[PDB]
């Protein structure tokens, strides 16, 4: 069946003779064949929201339905690829259209259907399998093992399967189902609006090593948890997401950029394939799926970006891997929703955004989490959601930030005043929070067998008391309050400048292993603690730390100590001890 | 009896043509072309035309090949004594993957309003297990006592603590709890479920779980379903039921979403005008009934915004509820657990709650005096420097807050120990300034 | 074919009936009953009906005797190498009364989206000729660097001085400037035109003039037209193009007027909800392309509404733009371009070219920090010894930043002069070491 346009008005195009199509079906609209999504339908007439631009399209032009919802192709060839909101490869787009620009009305398959991949079967013929079981694997990269698993909704018995070189379109296995015989390919199509089903969800209690000191110490995020990063103008939220993308114990990374700067996206495309794995494995781009959408892209494609990305994350989570998805930025996504809801004459909720914003954000963030994948293998996967929020003028009271914080548990709020200094992390220790501090404290205390929870509570208490001291300092001076609290200020300065302050685009400061974190925190905390034991035990009012000026430089150097030499900070701590015990007498 | 005449589908709304005998708020089933079945509800009916809203959504629906069945009854709930010890969703579907319980009967979830002459005044006492509640803001069987707090303050743990440690000093009838989660994350869901199964309180409780990612229609139906089940177990089986709801602010937000989807005229602050009545129809479902054994006590728990004038949700809730419980994140930072700020917190029915026989003869004397005691104590150290005539009161306030740090959420302080600590710590500097009628109540 | 069936006329909008083959954003010409011709644009089309908006206006139109021609193409621009050295209006019609140039081809002014893979990172340097820009907030070929200015402050003349003193210090000499006036007074338009023809910069520049009394639709089309011409000259021929735009605030005000005339659902503060995307459509057109020689650089200049809550226009512009330039009336009163370099910051200066920069920044900031408190900060002991830095900073304002609007301090000029100022302070004193850089003390 073919349709006929009867009305064109901006992104909305109405077309009659669409009785055979269904709602949320993707269609080619007009003579150019632009991609559109069916929202409404009055009798035969259907209202379609066109993704691409609609300039030059009028009535009488035909419309043809694809017959499926938003398509994502999930198979070998998806890693090391740059897609748009609709999962279209940008490199293949450039090479096929022979133009450096994205032409309107061009549709291309997501994965290389003609590329040959080596399939290795790991199951015997005759073993009954349900939806989610693994029948083979392909070594898509040297790090990631792309496991060919059964598409969802197919349950049966394996008829024949054998290893060999095949494409993603060639059948590699036959399944005897209740309906009959069905052949399975190496690529499965899934709708991005509906989340991939699982067996059972569980609490994310395994903390992630992000390599960031301020993150992994005070406000940690677990494998499967959700974190929101709202920052003023240029406080550093995108670079925080970049850091989590490069240094993280996750298996795969899905970086969705929605409505951000084209140059800032090209920076990602440039620096990702030139960074290697922390353990000296392969390139960063060989373990990352990039979904780029310029600020100037089609508003609808920007709306579908996070859904495509989270669907790919669920596809790799169903295999049993740990995936981290980074969104930049969910505020631009919410503004796309605002534009669509305003052009559809829907009842505004708060500040022009649609009232179902909270519901949509809940639907997104609840898809991420540590779950048990479907299948008899009982494998476990996780999706860590890291999202960046762009509040107008940095107002946290904005509905986007409020609705995001209503469903996430990790909040890394950035501060303008802290961004003005070198503290580009700018995570306000007083304002920010993490409900995983309890669970992460338990885990990080048990696997390391150190009193790490007490260390973290003491450091955070020092920073809170420093927030009070920041008030008590005005107009009275340093000499006024007790020398004990003066030392408290110096210890808070030590934490702020040696532990909290962390440059991201540095040679060795960009990564701080777990052992290095504990050792650096030990140096700082034991410096403060030895001074605490000494000060009330006969410390001069002008002589407190003059003899430690040569050893505090070691603390300042702790952030530049290479991770290959692990046992250096332990030599720092003992010297701290020996110096401070004898300066008093 | 199936109608295969869908005329138009606009977003979550669908119009069915050529119908007859369709009523308002009638639930319907949509048989899609692929065989998938979706539930929905009638929102409007004009002649043979009928506008409905689908719960799950409207994705992938072809209007030509789909059909609609009209069941002929509104939102119902199947009630039965086997309901204890099970976990349901917002609409009543089981989530514990347990056996399908045979319902005794189906009841409309909206219920019916109680005749003012048939309502009974609450007079009994519930031992919540918290001293700050059982002695200062006493809970009464049938009293609607809300829990206000900042986002992420001491409320999720307080809900579980009350839901476990709540009991009466009787065995006839046996106590029951109905916990309703409305628009929460899966981690909070599992927090409540795991705590219940760990302490064994799930054996005497009925849980209605509605995740935040659930549809807004189910979020609206969740508290009404919980209160319907509570009314059944109380007014028909003679059980004293304690309902605990969290969170109610999410209910209000989802209701705003509902009215935004139904294109209704938005009232004040973007919320529907009937929000006040829709909240009243849920709060007034508590109380006792003349001639019935059971009782329904309600504890709604809500997030309060800060610096946003006064939100109608806290205002209307605190006005239709007999009292309120205030807590603060400053107290959560100070280690108070449960962090209950007793200065702005007030219970309006504690007078009938306590008495001789009900709790003890001295509880009524201790309550009225502890109010002024902690007031004077805190206002002595920080009004609204150095001095001594009120420093003795200052230290009282400090230890009053510090001894509630070391108790935690796992302390089940009975009424005996509560009154014992009351008089046992009342007597350090005995003074006649305390307004007691006689000295026999000054034995502590 | 030219329909003569005008059905409805409501304000600036007009509805033509019994049409066929009309497309979205299609251009139309109205042949009035008196012979006057007026241009317009299709806003909506439904079967045999088409709603359009007339650019010039709707006064004096007789619905019975007038007719409407459908051109069959959206807003287009005729591009050619002869475009250099001419002045056009907002829609592209010649304004200097010069020879009618034959267009090589017509291009849609909306442009097309650049593939993120095809985009290249800006790495070259533009010599703007102004001290602050060249040594403190360096401009990069392809960087969108805005300019903030108080109403009637040095922002209006900074445009002309940059547009003249911009040049490339490199073998490739495919330079070209594209200046775009958006809703300005005739006195400012003549300011720019006369300055260009006086200094001779008009010979190497393309001007798109749009007066404040011009229609809001033309005001919306002006910057997109300028960027279309820039992309032609840069990505089709091999030319480094520098676009300067003033003013941006007026563009947004006219966009509000547009949506008010189209009865669209307004967002916050009366602005359209798609204002963010509509500004993105213009800011992301700058940069370089892999495999192409040219580049497009943008300098939007706007009047700040600051000292009040951040309007969506400075907010979104400063968010999408990599950096910002701040000007202050406190410096404009002292005779200083009055570029306040403390809040000014360029986020691509690393690739644009740092030792002298990081040294000068804290140096002048230390003169301001010695003046941070009441009068000169601020301890009796500090006195003249602290005044050393503030003496240097007074000279930093008096002779380094304040160069004049007709002084072309090239990279050599500005770089060599910058070293002269530090002679006020002692010579081995860069924070922080004893002898951190003895060499080339000056
Ligand atoms: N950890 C860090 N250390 C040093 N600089 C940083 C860090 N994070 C961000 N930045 C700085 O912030 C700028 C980019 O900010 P960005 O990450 O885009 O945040 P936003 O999205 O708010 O603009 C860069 O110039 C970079 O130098
Ligand atoms: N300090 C905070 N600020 C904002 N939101 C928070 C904070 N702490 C927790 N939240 C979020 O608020 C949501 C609802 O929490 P809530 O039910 O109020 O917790 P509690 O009952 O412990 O107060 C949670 O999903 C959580 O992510
Ligand atoms: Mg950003
Ligand atoms: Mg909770």
């Amino acid at each position: 069946q073919i349709g006929k346009i009867i009305k064109v008005s901006g992104p909305l195009v109405m077309a009659e003779n669409m009785s055979e199509a269904s709602i949320q079906d993707m269609c080619l609209v007009g003579d150019l064949g632009v991609i559109g999504e069916i929202i409404e339908m009055r009798q035969d007439v259907a209202s379609i929201q066109v993704y691409e631009e609609t300039s030059g399209i009028g009535p009488g032009e035909p419309v043809r339905s694809t017959g499926e919802a938003l398509s994502v192709e999930l198979g070998p060839g998806i890693i090391s690829q740059m897609f748009d909101g609709i999962q279209r490869p940008l490199d293949t787009f450039m090479e096929v259209t022979q133009s450096n620009f994205l032409g309107r009305g061009v549709q291309l398959p997501a994965l290389d259907h003609e590329k040959q991949w080596w399939f290795e079967a790991t199951i015997e013929e005759g073993t009954e399998v349900s939806a989610g079981d693994i029948i083979g694997y392909v070594d898509e990269t040297k790090i990631i093992q792309h496991k060919i698993m059964v598409p969802n909704g197919i349950k049966g018995t394996v008829q024949k399967i054998e290893s060999g070189s095949f494409t993603i379109d060639d059948p590699i296995c036959v399944i005897e189902t209740e309906q009959g015989l069905k052949e399975l390919t190496m690529m499965q199509k899934w709708p991005v609006r509906r989340g991939r089903p699982i067996k059972q969800k569980l609490n994310p209690d395994v903390p992630m090593i992000t390599g960031q000191r301020v993150i992994d110490t005070f406000f940690p995020v677990t494998k499967g948890g959700a974190a929101a990063v709202p920052g003023p103008f240029g406080a550093g939220k995108t670079v925080v997401q970049h850091q989590i993308a490069k240094w993280s114990d996750v298996d795969l990374v899905v970086y969705v950029g929605c409505g951000e700067r084209g140059n800032e996206m090209t920076d990602v495309v440039n620096e990702f394939p030139e960074l290697i794995d922390p353990n000296t494995g392969e390139s960063l781009m060989e373990r990352t799926v990039l979904i780029a959408n310029t600020s100037n892209m089609p508003v609808a494609a920007r709306e579908a970006s996070i859904y495509t990305g989270i669907t790919i994350a669920e596809y790799f989570r169903d295999m049993g891997y740990d995936v981290a998805i980074m969104a930049d930025s969910t505020s631009r996504w919410a503004e796309a929703l605002r534009e669509m809801s305003g052009r559809l004459e829907e009842m505004p909720g708060d500040e022009g955004y649609p009232a179902y914003l909270g519901s949509r954000l809940a639907e997104y963030y609840e898809r991420s989490g540590r779950v048990i994948a479907l299948g008899s293998d009982q494998r476990e996967g996780s999706i860590t959601a890291i999202s960046a929020v762009s509040p107008s003028g940095g107002d946290i009271s904005e509905p986007v930030t409020q609705n995001t914080l209503r469903v996430v548990k990790v909040f890394w709020g950035l501060d303008s005043s802290l961004a003005q200094k070198r503290h580009f992390p700018s995570i306000n220790w007083i304002q920010s929070y993490s409900l995983y501090s309890t669970e992460v404290g338990r885990y990080m205390d048990q696997i390391l067998q150190q009193d790490w929870s007490d260390m973290v509570t003491e450091g955070m208490r020092i920073l809170q008391e420093e927030e009070q001291l920041n008030e008590i300092v005005r107009l009275v001076g340093i000499d006024s309050l007790s020398d004990n609290d003066r030392l408290t200020l110096e210890v808070a300065k030590s934490i702020r400048e040696d532990y909290l302050q962390q440059n991201a685009f540095d040679d060795v400061d960009t990564f701080t292993s777990r052992e290095k974190q504990f050792n650096m925190l030990k140096v700082i905390l034991t410096f403060g603690k030895e001074a605490r034991k000494a000060l009330s035990l006969g410390a001069y009012f002008n002589e407190i730390m003059e003899g430690t000026v040569a050893v505090r430089e070691r603390i300042s150097r702790s952030k530049y100590i290479p991770e290959e030499e692990l046992a250096k900070i332990s030599s720092i701590n003992e010297e701290i001890k020996e110096t401070i015990q004898l300066i008093v007498s | 009896k199936e109608y295969r005449t869908i005329k138009e589908v606009v977003g979550p709304l669908m119009a069915v043509e050529k119908v007859s005998g369709v009523k308002y708020e009638e639930l319907i089933e949509v048989r899609m072309q692929n065989g998938e079945i979706r539930r929905g509800q009638v929102l409007e009916v004009q002649e043979d035309k009928a506008m409905v809203q689908i719960f799950e959504g409207t994705s992938g629906i072809n209007l030509k090949n789909s059909s609609v069945r009209f069941l002929g009854h509104p939102l119902q709930l199947g009630v039965s004594e086997d309901m204890i010890g099970r976990v349901f969703d917002g609409l009543g579907r089981p989530k514990d993957n347990g056996p399908e319980i045979l319902p005794e009967k189906y009841l409309d979830i909206n219920g019916e309003v109680i005749n003012p002459i048939a309502r009974d005044y609450p007079d009994e006492f519930i031992q919540t297990g918290i001293s700050a509640i059982d002695h200062l803001n006493t809970l009464v069987r049938g009293q609607k006592l809300p829990v206000f707090g900042p986002p992420g303050a001491g409320k999720s743990a307080l809900a579980a603590q009350i839901a476990r440690q709540a009991t009466v000093l009787d065995s006839s009838d046996d106590f029951a709890v109905v916990f309703a989660a409305i628009g929460i994350t899966f981690e909070e869901a599992e927090f409540f479920m795991e705590d219940f199964r760990q302490t064994g309180a799930i054996d005497r409780s009925v849980m209605f779980m509605n995740l935040a990612n659930d549809p807004a229609i189910e979020r609206i139906a969740t508290p009404r379903m919980a209160l319907t089940a509570a009314e059944y177990l109380a007014y028909e089986k003679g059980m004293h039921v304690l309902v605990i709801m969290e969170d109610m602010t999410n209910y209000a937000e989802a209701l705003r979403e509902i009215s935004a989807a139904r294109r209704e005229v938005p009232g004040r602050r973007g919320y529907p005008g009937y929000l006040y009545t829709n909240l009243a129809t849920l709060f007034e479902r508590a109380g006792r009934i003349r001639g019935l054994k059971g009782s329904v006590t309600q504890i709604p728990i809500l997030t309060m915004p800060e610096d946003d004038k006064t939100h109608p949700i806290p205002d209307l809730t605190g006005y239709i509820t007999e009292g309120q419980i205030i807590l603060t994140r400053e107290l959560y930072k100070s280690g108070i657990s449960p962090p209950i700020d007793v200065l702005p917190s007030l219970s309006r029915l504690k007078d009938k709650g306590t008495g001789a026989g009900k709790t003890r003869e001295d509880h009524a004397a201790t309550m009225n005096q502890l109010f002024a005691a902690y007031a004077q104590g805190k206002q002595a150290k920080e009004l609204a420097a150095l001095s001594d005539i009120d420093k003795i009161y200052a230290k009282f306030a400090e230890r009053f807050e510090n001894e509630y740090v070391n108790q935690g959420f796992y302390t089940n302080r009975t009424i005996t120990e509560t009154l014992d600590l009351g008089w046992e710590l009342l007597a350090m500097l005995p003074r006649t300034e305390l307004k007691r009628i006689k000295d026999d109540l000054l034995d502590k």
